[PDB]
C-alpha cells in the first residue's frame, strides 16, 4: 500500500525539506505509471522532439505542457507534483507558492555527458523548489553513472542521488543546493518542473527578451 | 513506513 499523497507531504515531505532541504521519494508512482511515462519519454526522444540543453550541459531536452497527444502519463505525473505541493500547505520554508514551470523532459545521451556543478535559481527569478522525477529502469550508478550530486551549503559531506526509476526528489532551488550531474554512460532520463514563490516571480528580477 | 530522519530518502511503498 503507498502511502496516501497527504500524509506523504505532510509527515515527510515538509518536515524534511525543513530539515535537509533535499527530500527523495522513491517508488512514487508504481512501476505500471511509471513505465507508462518512459515510454512516453522514450516516444518523445525516438521521434526527434528534443533539442540541446545548452562546455556546461549536455543534455538534450523538450518542454511538457502535459495535455499533448502522447504525454498524457506525463501529465499525471506533473497534477501529481502539483497534489503534493499543495498538499503541503504553506509549510515549505516561508514560501507562498502559486505557479511552476512546464515540465522540462531531459536525457543525457551516455558518453559521458553532464551537467557542472550549477545553481538552479541563484539571481533570484522566483523559483523556490525543484522537482525531479526519475524513470530510469534497473538504473545502477555502478555501471552507469548520472549521479545527481548535490553540496548543500553548511555541511561538509555532499548527498548523492542515484537517478533511480520511480524516484522523485525536491530540493531548494536557490544557493542552498548547488548540484552537478556527474557523467552518464547510458541514456539517463528525468523530468523536472520548478515551483515558484510568488513574490519572489513578481519582482521580476530577470527579464526575457 | 520508517524514516530514518538523518536521511532524506523513503519509499512510498
Ligand atoms: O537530472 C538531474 O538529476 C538534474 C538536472 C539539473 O541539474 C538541471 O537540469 O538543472
Ligand atoms: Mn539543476
Amino acid at each position: 500500500k503507498p502511502l496516501p499523497a497527504l500524509k506523504l507531504a505532510l509527515e515527510y515531505i515538509v518536515p524534511c525539506m525543513n530539515k535537509h532541504g533535499i527530500c527523495v521519494v522513491d517508488d512514487f508512482l508504481g512501476k505500471e505509471t511509471g513505465q507508462q511515462i518512459g515510454d512516453e519519454v522514450r516516444a518523445l526522444h525516438d521521434t526527434g522532439k528534443f533539442t540541446d540543453g545548452q562546455d556546461i550541459r549536455g543534455d538534450k531536452i523538450t518542454w511538457i505542457e502535459g495535455k499533448e497527444p502522447g504525454c498524457e502519463t506525463i501529465g499525471l505525473l506533473m497534477s501529481s507534483m502539483d497534489d503534493l505541493i499543495r498538499h503541503c500547505n504553506g509549510k515549505l520554508g516561508s514560501y507562498k507558492i502559486n505557479g511552476r514551470t512546464k515540465a522540462m523532459v531531459a536525457c543525457y545521451p551516455g558518453n559521458g555527458t553532464g551537467y557542472v556543478r550549477h545553481v538552479d535559481n541563484p539571481n533570484g527569478d522566483g523559483r523556490c523548489v525543484t522537482c525531479i522525477y526519475y524513470l530510469n529502469k534497473d538504473w545502477d550508478a555502478k555501471v552507469s553513472g548520472g549521479i545527481l550530486r548535490i553540496f548543500p551549503e553548511g555541511k561538509a559531506q555532499f548527498a548523492d542521488i542515484e537517478p533511480k526509476f520511480d524516484r522523485l526528489l525536491f530540493f531548494w532551488s536557490d544557493r542552498r543546493n548547488p548540484h552537478e550531474v556527474q557523467p552518464a554512460y547510458a541514456t539517463r532520463y528525468a523530468i523536472t518542473v520548478w515551483y515558484f514563490d510568488a513574490d519572489e516571480r513578481a519582482r521580476a528580477k530577470v527579464k526575457y527578451l | 513506513x520508517v524514516w530514518l530522519t538523518d536521511t532524506w530518502v523513503l519509499s512510498r511503498t
